[PDB]
RNA sequence: UGGGGAAAGGUUCCAUGUGAACAGCGGUUGGACAUGGGUUAGUCGAUCCUAAGCCAUAGGGAAGUUCCGUUUCAAAGGGGCACUCGUGCCCCGUGUGGCGAAAGGGAAGCCGGUUAAUAUUCCGGCACCUGGAUGUGGGUUUUGCGCGGCAACGCAACUGAACGCGGAGACGACGGCGGGGGCCCCGGGCAGAGUUCUCUUUUCUUCUUAACGGUCUAUCACCCUGGAAACAGUUUGUCUGGAGAUAGGGUUUAAUGGCCGGAAGAGCCCGACACUUCUGUCGGGUCCGGUGCGCUCUCGACGUCCCUUGAAAAUCCGCGGGAGGGAAUAAUUCUCACGCCAGGUCGUACUCAUAACCGCAGCAGGUCCCCAAGGUGAACAGCCUCUGGUUGAUAGAACAAUGUAG
RNA sequence: GUGAAGCCAGAGGAAACUCUGGUGGAGGCUCGCAGCGGUUCUGACGUGCAAAUCGAUCGUCAAAUCUGAGCAUGGGGGCGAA
């Protein structure tokens, strides 16, 4: 039941203290240090998470490999999947309608 | 089993502020925690964020209104006119 | 805990086959308001 | 006597406006070329709430015409504007709700808002949570255009302002009562420093003219004239009437 | 720390220019036997728990490097 | 990847470059 | 009335010795007097960035000390290459200063031992981050810049300039519910100790596993087949479904979960021999389960309230685009494995209070935080106890009046 | 401690709609520890522990509550729920 204490000089609980407790070989109870949780990044468009990106801090992105930070196709991050899809079908089908419009402006309106 | 005979939602006031001025409050506090069907999706999920500003929990959507109601009806009456004019006119 | 021990009980017994869904998803509002006092009373009402 | 407290407020030290959570302000494109001879649109990405305000702002993103970049805009609400609506801007603009179109390419008795005074200052007219102006008539030579403000005074502006159809959502925002006295705190917390408020007749003669005495009382008419100095003008400043108002009012 | 799966492997760890030394500790109890080698940045541990096999591997790694026990109580 | 990252890699190659220059 | 810190104090810390003075009585004792000694960092802070705010520059006022002004009526910047040699060329251009947080944002270290006095710093073991140079192994290529899965996506690698788009940093209060670590509680076993007129197979104590890695898993969500009214699934709390439910099979974010290294060689508990001391040596043991509206910290999914909607910057990554460059006998701008070198400057002793700070003082006053055992009990209520800490406030004798408190 | 909206099941009625039992957990609501404040005894002391303290009894306690550091306002001026 032996009660703990910090082991750096900040004694505030300011939202970058935080703590857990180990239990050493030594039989005793201590205090250890722990950083920040990582959050995982979300779509550019619907705003979702990402699958298959690891949640880590901002500066850990730097040490990691590119296959572990992406995915292979299009797009890869910062969209879904299911987003890319819907540009695929909207870019494809405006262009069509471009071309039947001005076919039929410049035909049946210049003929003259 | 019905808990109340008049007071209806106003009853977390209890006795304060006098009983005219809690059956305005009552009037404006029913129509804003209510819930409208979208006119996009047509599910019955359609909910007031901000004073004025109403968004659909299904197809994210996010329309402005009045302040207690999805539309006023000033507001109503004046698409109708703007829409009548336009057709006739230029049309 | 009782809720929990009602709604535990019905899925041992639709996944069985003692009962059917038809019977099981109206015991399950019957058991949502209070009609059941205890286990005992339950499977009883089932037997009938 | 010490200085008055309506003359303090002029120092500008406690008495300033609160402004860490307001973004930009809201104003129209500049005048441009596009916008006076024909037409550009833009997608509306968000609805968003600024403390301190009613009339929620919204969020448009344009084009360049000279450059290969996009540049976000921040206009005021109308009422029944959505997400991903598309607007139009321009003089050839369609006339439907939510469009930005010349003053002088509209027909009397359609409502707008946000009107320029002169074209190119950005909006200063009707930009208030359920309010508009109103156009009246034109003046094909000498362009001129009559249009009624909220307060009910007419106004002739020239033709070239512009301003966007439709009102200004928000609604009857003004109809529930306050109900409470921290309600009130929390809508002026966010403002200025000017709640509470002490009334005059309990303060001293030191501090404000309607001073002491031995009851609670003004002591001399409370009407002001016009041209007073400063620290003189408390009370009703030249009023032209007083009084229960019973009939109707003559000025229009 | 880093576990050597194999034997064959192992051996090419310990013919390296940065192998310092290594150790053997023996566990009677479980009837055990760890091989351990230093190398510059890591550990590598080998682990086999019969004991003839362990024979024929002490002899088989180079006779450069030194070998020892790890005996009881070492001393401060 | 920052501008350091690829200033740091397009100076080695240009090493490199040279020393094969010199040799040759 | 325990164990450690921020502000403030500045040697008060430790050892040896001591006449006077001080410690409102004494004094061999002392925070007093005299003489010596004591504070080691690539990883903990400052150093970096901005907030409210302050001050230079262009300009305008004032007899003047100086007042205003912070992007404003300004010709205001920074990027690459080659030359024997610096001194020669070529692009882009809307913008263009500093100060300001030991509680905001932020690259990286854990265990054991050690001194009269310091240690996440010293010693031993085992690790990590940034910056700068370079070699081997493996990969790719004669179809010049990789394969697999219908799919969500996977793996040890697997070109990418200008310009552009997006994400992380990045955020409110309260309510019940679920998972994990620590503590508390119960049963069995091996050791040692207390009690014994009588009873008690009894009562008490030890039985531990760090950073850093490998491997198998854990709510939400997403994908494939199919087509639901006798409507179904389902939370403590009524939400979900032809905009595709139930059902069957898969992918993925998240260990403070299981096993292995580190690691028993450590630490701890007993027993047997040694002796002025420099000195010790040798034996054993270091387990197995259960429980919960328990206490505390943390994570996840839901819900309520607003005329209140709850910061910014440095820094880091992905994508669109296609500039340049490159082999058939080797070349290689391969974010894979291993290997070579380096990491400057200042603070670090001790108190944090019925004696080390402020009240004229060794003053019943005032002064910001962390950890939190057993019983009774609804309970951080009151009363008793264990670990740890004190026994310090001038004393001896007698019991009239009048007093303060009960 | 009390138990507002929303939700589930049963009963009555031609209809409009009404009864009964649960679930849920709102409020500048309430009893009451620590903190903050300072009503009465007109108590103690009144060359005091103290140039404002001590004891018993009291007001509020999830919200117009309490609080640390950084910055702004300077004398006929500031600030003021007065
Ligand atoms: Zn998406
Ligand atoms: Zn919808």
């Amino acid at each position: 039941p032996t009660r703990v204490t910090y082991r750096r000089r900040n004694p505030y609980n300011t939202t970058s203290n935080r703590t857990r407790v180990i239990k050493t070989p030594g039989g005793q109870l201590r205090v250890l240090h722990i950083k920040k949780r990582g959050t995982a990044p979300k779509c550019g468009d619907c705003g979702i998470k990402l699958p298959g990106i690891p949640a880590l801090r901002p500066r850990e992105y730097a040490t990691i490999s590119k296959p572990k930070k992406t995915v292979q196709r299009a797009y890869g991050g910062s969209r879904c999947g299911n987003c890319v899809r819907d540009r695929i079908i909207r870019a494809f089908l405006i262009e069509e309608q471009k071309i039947v419009k001005k076919v039929l402006k410049e035909q049946s309106q210049a003929e003259k | 089993s019905k808990r109340t005979k008049k007071v209806g939602i106003s009853g977390k006031y209890g006795t304060r502020y006098g009983a005219s001025l809690r059956k305005l409050v009552k009037k404006q506090e029913v129509t804003q925690h209510a819930r409208y069907t979208c006119t996009f999706c047509g599910k019955n999920s359609v909910r007031r964020t901000a004073v004025g500003i109403w968004s659909c929990k299904s197809c994210k959507k996010t329309m402005a209104g009045g302040a207690y109601t999805v539309s006023t009806p000033a507001a109503a009456a004046m698409r109708s006119t703007l829409r009548r004019l336009r057709e006739i006119t230029e049309a | 805990r009782r809720q929990r021990v009602l709604r535990r009980l019905l899925v041992k017994y639709r996944a069985s086959g003692k009962i059917d869904k038809h019977l099981y998803h109206e015991l399950y509002h019957l058991a949502k308001g209070n009609t059941f006092k205890h286990k005992r009373a339950l499977v009883e009402h089932i037997h009938r | 006597g010490r200085v008055i407290r309506n003359q303090r407020k002029g120092r500008g030290s406690v008495f300033t406006a609160h402004t860490r959570l307001r973004k930009a302000p809201a104003k129209f494109r500049p005048l441009d070329y596009a916008e006076r001879h024909g037409y550009i649109r833009g997608i509306v990405k968000e609805i968003i709430h600024d403390p301190g305000r009613g009339a929620p702002l919204a969020r448009v993103v344009f084009r360049s015409p000279y450059k290969y970049k996009q540049i976000t805009e921040t206009f005021i609400a109308n009422e029944g504007m959505y997400t991903g609506q598309f607007i139009y801007a321009g003089k050839n603009a369609a006339l439907t709700v939510g469009n930005i179109l010349p003053l002088s390419s509209v027909p009397e008795g359609t409502v707008v808002s946000n009107v320029e005074e002169k074209p190119g200052d950005r909006g200063a007219l009707g930009r208030t949570s359920g309010n508009y102006v109103t156009v009246v008539g034109h003046n094909p030579d000498e362009g001129k255009t009559r249009i009624k403000l909220p307060s009910g005074a007419k106004k002739v502006v020239p033709s070239s302002s512009r301003g966007m159809i439709g009102i200004v959502a928000g609604g009857g925002r003004t109809d529930k009562p306050l109900l409470k006295a921290s309600r009130a705190k929390h809508k002026f917390a966010v403002k200025r420093n000017r709640w509470p408020k002490t009334r005059g007749v309990a303060m001293n003669p030191v501090d404000h003219p309607h001073g002491g005495g031995n009851h609670q009382h003004i002591g001399k008419a409370s009407t002001i004239s016009r041209y007073a100095a400063q620290g003189q003008k408390a009370g009703l400043i030249a009023a032209r009437r007083t009084g229960l108002l019973r009939g109707t009012q003559k000025t229009k | 720390p880093q576990e050597v799966s194999d034997i064959k492997k192992f051996i090419e760890i310990c013919r390296r220019k940065d192998a310092s030394s290594a150790r053997i500790k023996k566990n009677p109890k479980t009837q055990q036997i760890k091989f351990k080698v230093r190398c510059q940045r890591f550990l590598y541990t080998l682990v086999l728990k019969d004991s003839d096999k362990a024979e024929k591997l002490k002899q088989s790694l180079p006779p450069n490097l030194q070998i020892k026990d790890v005996p009881k109580r070492n001393k401060r | 990847m920052r501008a350091k990252w690829r200033k740091k890699r397009t100076r080695r190659l240009k090493r490199k470059r040279r020393k094969v220059r010199a040799r040759s």
